[PDB]
C-alpha cells in the first residue's frame, strides 16, 4: 500500500562492539543477533550489541 | 501447592558449637537447614530459598532460587563465629526478598536466632510494623542460647500480626538437651 | 612427544590449528606396487631346477 | 555405635561428595566435548608438515 521512509539509529556501543568483535576473531567471519527496540515504521534502533557464540565449520 | 519464598537465616555466631542441643549444634542448624530445603521440594519447586546469616555479616553466597542441591553443597564448612545482629537480620532478609522474581509469591520466612543480640523492642517493633506494612509473616524458631523464654522475639510474634495476618510462631529454643527432629517437628506440625 | 621433524598434521583451514596426525606419506604408485593377488605356481610346476 | 552412625552420615556426605565429582566431572567435560564439537567438526583439514 504505502510505506514511510526508515530510518535505522545506532547507540555506537553497536559500533564499537561490531569493530571489537571482528577484531577479536579477525581471520575468521562471525555471526550475532542485534538488540535494538521496534520504535515505529520510519525508524527503528539499535540499542545493543551482544556477543554470540563461535562456531568453527560453518 | 503454595507459592511464598522463604529465607533461611542461620547463625553462625560463635554460640553454635557445643553439643548440649545434640551429636552438633551445627549439625542441629543443618538438619533444620536440611528439612526446610526437603520441605520447600515438597512445597512448590516455583518457589525459591536463598541463604542468608545474621551474625558476622550479612552473608549472601546463594541466591534466593529454586534450587537447592548447591545449598546442600553449603551446608558445610559454615564455621560459627562472630557476632549477632539479627535486626538487621530481618531487613536484609526482607530487601532479599523485594529482590524476586515474582510477586504471585507469599512471604512466609524463617529465622534462626542463637545467641544474645542486641535489640531494643523498638528497633523490632519499627520492623514489626514495617512488616505490617509490608505484609511479612516470620515464624522463628529459637536455638542457642539468649534466654530460655525468648521475649524480644516474642514481642515481635506480638507486633507483627493481628486478627488475620497470624504467621508469627516461635519456637523458644529448649536450652537443655533436647533433639534434633523434636525443635523441627513442631513447625512442620505447623509453621 | 607426537611430533616429530616432518610430520603430516590435520591442520584447520579457519583456525590454522593442529588437529589430526596422519599415518601415511606414500605415493599411490608404491601402492599400486604391493603384491596381493597371489598367483598359483606350486614347485611341482617347476622341474629341473632344484 | 554414635561413631558408627556418623561414619553413616559420612557416607552421604562423600555421595555428595560424589555429586559433585558427577556434577564437576558431566557439565565441564560436556562443555568442552561442545568446545571440541565447535573445533573439530569442522572436516575439511589442510595436511602439511611440521
Amino acid at each position: 500500500a504505502v510505506d514511510t521512509a526508515e530510518q535505522v539509529y545506532i547507540s555506537s556501543l553497536a559500533l564499537l562492539k561490531m569493530l571489537k568483535h571482528g577484531r577479536a576473531g579477525v581471520p575468521m567471519e562471525v555471526m550475532g543477533l542485534m538488540l535494538g527496540e521496534f520504535v515505529d515504521d520510519y525508524t527503528v534502533r539499535v540499542i545493543d550489541v551482544f556477543a554470540m557464540p563461535q562456531s568453527g565449520t560453518g | 501447592m503454595v507459592l511464598e519464598s522463604t529465607m533461611v537465616c542461620v547463625d553462625n555466631s560463635e554460640y553454635m558449637r557445643n553439643g548440649d542441643f545434640l551429636p552438633t549444634r551445627l549439625q542441629a542448624q543443618q538438619d533444620a537447614v536440611n528439612i526446610v530445603c526437603h520441605s520447600k521440594t515438597r512445597s512448590n519447586p516455583e518457589n525459591n530459598v536463598g541463604l542468608i546469616t545474621l551474625a558476622n555479616d550479612c552473608e549472601v553466597l546463594t541466591t534466593l532460587t529454586p534450587d537447592t542441591g548447591r545449598i546442600l553443597s553449603k551446608l558445610h564448612t559454615v564455621q560459627p563465629k562472630g557476632k549477632i545482629t539479627f535486626c538487621t537480620g530481618i531487613r536484609v532478609a526482607h530487601l532479599a526478598l523485594k529482590h524476586r522474581q515474582g510477586k504471585n509469591h507469599k512471604m512466609r520466612i524463617i529465622a534462626f536466632v542463637g545467641s544474645p543480640v542486641e535489640d531494643n523492642e523498638k528497633d523490632l517493633v519499627k520492623l514489626a510494623k514495617r512488616l505490617k506494612k509490608e505484609k511479612v509473616n516470620v515464624d522463628i524458631i529459637n536455638f542457642g542460647e539468649e534466654e530460655v523464654n525468648t521475649e524480644k522475639l516474642t514481642a515481635f510474634v506480638n507486633t507483627l500480626n493481628g486478627k488475620d495476618g497470624t504467621g508469627s510462631h516461635l519456637v523458644t529454643v529448649p536450652p537443655g538437651p533436647s533433639l534434633a527432629d523434636a525443635l523441627i517437628s513442631s513447625p512442620i506440625l505447623a509453621g | 612427544e607426537k611430533l616429530k621433524p616432518g610430520d603430516l598434521v590435520g591442520v584447520n583451514k579457519d583456525s590454522y590449528l593442529i588437529l589430526e596426525t596422519l599415518p601415511t606419506e606414500y605415493d599411490s604408485r608404491v601402492k599400486a606396487m604391493e603384491v596381493d593377488e597371489r598367483p598359483t605356481e606350486q614347485y611341482s610346476d617347476i622341474g629341473g631346477l632344484d | 555405635r554414635t561413631r558408627l552412625l556418623d561414619s553413616e552420615i559420612k557416607i552421604m556426605k562423600s555421595e555428595v561428595l560424589r555429586v559433585t565429582h558427577e556434577l564437576q566431572a558431566m557439565k565441564d567435560k560436556i562443555k568442552e566435548n561442545s568446545e571440541k564439537i565447535k573445533v573439530n567438526k569442522t572436516l575439511p583439514y589442510l595436511v602439511s608438515n611440521v
